[PDB]
């Protein structure tokens, strides 16, 4: 079993060289081929990876990252035994990322409130007004960088009106690339070792 | 180890 050794360390090679390309695929607005890059490296999870410092850190990101390409997705679920939508997931993801990253509140605090405004905002798209109010209730009651946009959300859910320019004026795409810029901020830029083989196999 | 997909 020095096989196995030889499967790890290929198996890494591998993570990191598609994860690379479904960061390239998102920050293209590629979001097809970011799905199917995502369900490789989900299927190659299931091997062993021996472990580094690297891969923990880029399966949070790329977690992150698939329940906000999956936000406007409400029957989508990251935990059958939860019922929360996936920018719900989003947050909790963030939190880890914070806590195993040893970020402050200070450097997370913006792009958190970005995720927190597009729940409830997609929740009111779907004309899912309770849910709205539960997701406004838990993250915004209490953050004190939300409390101006829970007093507009309030009103618009109460209201149910869709029209509002703070529905109106928001886009998704907006959202989904400056949490992508956020969270590359925090990783290794590094060009993967597949990809440079590759250069040299094709010179 | 994580759940990238629904």
């Amino acid at each position: 079993a020095g096989e196995a050794r030889l499967e790890e360390a290929v198996n890494r090679w591998v993570l990191k060289f598609y994860f690379h390309e479904a960061l390239r695929a998102f920050r293209g607005s590629r979001y097809g081929d970011f799905r199917q890059i995502r369900d490789i490296m989900q299927a190659l999870l299931v091997r062993p990876l021996g472990k580094e410092h690297t891969v923990s850190r880029l399966l949070r990101v790329m977690q992150c990252l698939s329940r906000i390409e999956e936000g406007e997705n409400l029957d989508c679920s990251f935990d059958m035994e939860a019922e929360l939508t996936p920018l719900e997931s989003a947050i909790n993801v963030l939190e880890m990322i914070k806590t195993e990253f040893t970020l402050t509140e200070a450097v997370v605090e913006s792009s958190r409130k970005l995720v927190k405004e597009a729940a409830v905002i997609i929740c009111i798209k779907n004309k899912e007004f309770e849910k709205a109010s539960k997701i406004l209730k838990k993250h915004m009651s209490k953050d004190p960088t939300t409390q101006k946009l829970r007093n507009d959300l309030l009103n618009i859910i109460r209201e149910k009106n869709l029209a509002h320019p703070v529905i109106q004026n928001f886009s998704y795409e907006t959202f989904q690339q400056k949490m992508l810029r956020f969270l590359e901020s925090h990783l290794d830029d590094a060009e993967p070792y597949l990809l440079t083989m590759a250069k040299k196999a094709l010179k | 180890x994580f759940x990238l997909a629904p």
